[PDB]
């Protein structure tokens, strides 16, 4: 399946303040109007290529990030369990399809620990670049579980991580009892955005600059 | 562990084929019964080491054969500075590393 | 590749003797020196014998409690002390090495040494 | 020493203040880096490896040496990044009547590569036939335990010895004063200047 993505996938990019300030930046983006990748309870396997908007409608519970798995790579994993995320770089074996899945902890070099955050909407956004893994994230209230709201909203940086691993595929991880669950991915581009900053200093809109041509006017 | 050596002469001529036997009473453990000879009064020198290698700088002349309780020394040309009395080993076991009674190398 | 031992000592029935063993050309490595005690007349005993890196010493059965195997590493030495030295100990004592050929070692105490007339007057 | 104890610091900042001022750690020095240019510098991965050896072979926990420990019991690299702190532990480690508890290993095959740790107390085989993991002659156990007495000289009182190894998660500290308000100041926040 595909969906609109409408105006999804932006972020603040640089960790500082403008107010009522229209500014350019070159950076990894969502852009605009690209068809995502809608999944409706199964979890298949994904490439990274760049980074990952990941949106979802608490049953996913985390996410496996690595290029050569069981346990010749260190993999990246977290999981969030009981108002606990944990991240470890050990190098897992991987299930045939896991959802007991963080079993076989060996030869862990970084281990971190953080509290979570709770027609509610989940938008994360992964990306890796500089041997720098960043997650940023927002939870939007909805009413409509069809599409993707066309409405905007700008993920704040949440997680940094400074790993320097090689990615290239990702799993995501749902709690499995035996009500399935759907979520959208889709894939970052090293694109031109304008973005809007408000009195507050809150990303009011933005533009991509090579959507159509009134754009890049 | 004991261990008892056999004929505790050999009254014979020089320069003719000689057999040396050191009959166990207990198994030897690893085949380590190294051969040593001593000459009346001073330091003893090693001849067969590990039951049946010949030791470095020891020239020809010496056999060791066999293992376990079965076992020859096998000199070869008796000539009359090999009139010595000569020596077992059991240094494989544990304590006693037990010699035997020797024999005499006589003409 | 030589062993040069002690001088004789001639002893009395209630002292102790203190037999020491040099190696010369070489240090010692795990090396398993053992001791041979030679009553004249009679057969090659065994005392006991020291692993030389390690230091742990066995004595045999008859000499039990009696003489304590020493060895030092720093002055590349091995020593030994028999107490009580009754007098069916006048011998000859003898210090035999097993060459090490650092890849590994032998297994045969083919480096002796040159005697030690203990004599118990 | 055999088993030495390896911990992976990391996640955290790196007061090393309490560490040189301490004025307990008898052997310190730091090879790489000075000590108290270290402070304020950032690495990744901080392994304290840490053991109890005999005060004599303090000298053998070092870059480009040779000896007992440095070879068949924890071999530092040359290239080592980071250093050894050791102190005098004759009060906790050296019980009366001997502490035997503390063992490091006498007999190898070969000498260690660098930051291995080995486990296996096989009786070691010196000699050409095997002896099927039985203790005798040219059958050796590796582990020679050390004898500590508190009657025992300087040379042989057992040292806690711990050591660092370096490589961006993993550092010191700073501040200076107060925030100063409606005067000209040159200031530096984070680096910013």
């Amino acid at each position: 399946a595909y969906t609109n993505s409408f105006t999804r996938g932006v972020y603040y990019p640089d960790k500082v303040f403008r107010s009522s300030v229209l500014h350019s930046t070159q950076d990894l983006f969502l852009p605009f109007f690209s068809n995502v990748t809608w999944f409706h309870f199964d979890n298949p396997v994904l490439p990274f290529n760049d980074g990952v908007y990941f949106a979802s409608t608490n049953i996913i519970r985390g996410w496996i990030f690595g290029t050569t798995l069981d346990s010749k790579t260190q993999s990246l994993l977290i999981v969030n369990n009981a108002t606990n995320v944990v991240i470890k770089v050990c190098e897992f074996q991987f299930c045939n399809d896991p959802f007991g899945v963080y079993s076989s902890a060996n030869n862990c070099t970084f281990e971190y620990v953080s509290q979570p955050f709770l027609k509610n909407l989940r938008e994360f956004v992964f990306k890796n670049i500089d041997g720098y893994f960043k997650i940023y994230s927002k939870h939007t209230p909805i009413n409509l579980v069809r599409d993707l709201p066309q409405g905007f909203s700008a993920l704040e940086p949440l997680v940094d991580l400074p790993i320097g691993i090689n990615i290239t595929r990702f799993q995501t991880l749902l709690a499995l009892h035996r009500g399935a669950a759907a979520y959208y991915v889709g894939y970052l581009q090293p694109r031109t955005f304008l973005l809007k900053y408000n009195e507050n200093g809150t990303i009011t809109d933005a533009v991509d600059c090579a959507l159509d041509p009134l754009s890049e006017t | 562990i004991v261990l008892t050596q056999s004929p505790v002469t050999l009254s014979l001529s020089p320069g003719e084929r000689a057999t040396l036997s050191c009959r166990a009473s207990q198994s030897v453990r690893n085949s380590l019964l190294a051969w040593y000879q001593q000459k009346p009064g001073q330091a003893p020198r090693l001849l067969i080491y590990a039951a049946s290698s010949r030791a470095t700088g020891i020239p020809d002349r010496f056999s060791g054969s066999g293992s376990g309780t079965d076992f020859t020394l096998t000199i070869s040309r008796l000539e009359p500075e090999d009139f010595v009395v000569y020596y077992c080993q059991q240094h494989g076991s544990s304590p006693p590393w037990t010699f035997g009674q020797g024999t005499k190398v006589e003409f | 590749m030589q062993l040069v031992q002690s001088g004789p000592e001639v002893k009395k029935p209630g002292t102790s003797v203190k037999v020491s063993c040099k190696a010369s050309g070489f240090t010692f490595t795990n090396s398993a020196m053992q001791w041979v005690r030679q009553a004249r007349g009679q057969r090659l005993e065994w005392v006991g014998w020291i692993v030389v890196a390690s230091g742990n010493a066995n004595s045999a059965r008859r000499f039990h409690d009696r003489v304590t195997i020493t060895s030092d590493m720093s002055t590349s030495t091995a020593y030994l002390e028999l107490s009580s030295l009754r007098s069916e100990d006048t011998a000859v004592y003898y210090c035999a090495l097993n060459h090490c050929s650092n890849t590994t070692c032998l297994d045969g105490f083919d480096i002796w040494g040159q005697g030690t007339m203990v004599s118990v007057s | 020493v055999y088993a030495w104890n390896r911990k992976r610091i990391s996640n955290c900042v790196a007061d090393y203040s309490v560490l040189y001022n301490s004025a307990s750690f008898s052997t310190f020095k730091c090879y790489g880096v000075s000590p108290t240019k270290l402070n304020d510098l950032c690495f990744t991965n901080v392994y304290a490896d840490s053991f109890v050896i005999r005060g004599d072979e303090v000298r053998q926990i070092a870059p480009g040496q040779t000896g007992k420990i440095a070879d068949y019991n924890y071999k530092l690299p040359d290239d080592f990044t980071g250093c050894v702190i050791a102190w005098n532990s004759n009060n906790l480690d050296s019980k009366v009547g001997g502490n035997y508890n503390y063992r490091y290993r006498l007999f190898r095959k070969s000498n260690l590569k660098p930051f291995e740790r080995d486990i296996s107390t096989e009786i070691y085989q010196a000699g050409s036939k095997p002896c099927n993991g039985v203790e005798g002659f040219n059958c050796y156990f590796p582990l020679q335990s050390y004898g500590f007495q508190p009657t025992n000289g300087v040379g042989y009182q057992p040292y806690r010895v711990v050591v660092l190894s370096f490589e961006a998660t993993v550092c010191g500290p700073k501040k200076s004063t107060n925030l100063v308000k409606n005067k000209c100041v040159n200031f530096n926040f984070n680096g910013l200047t």
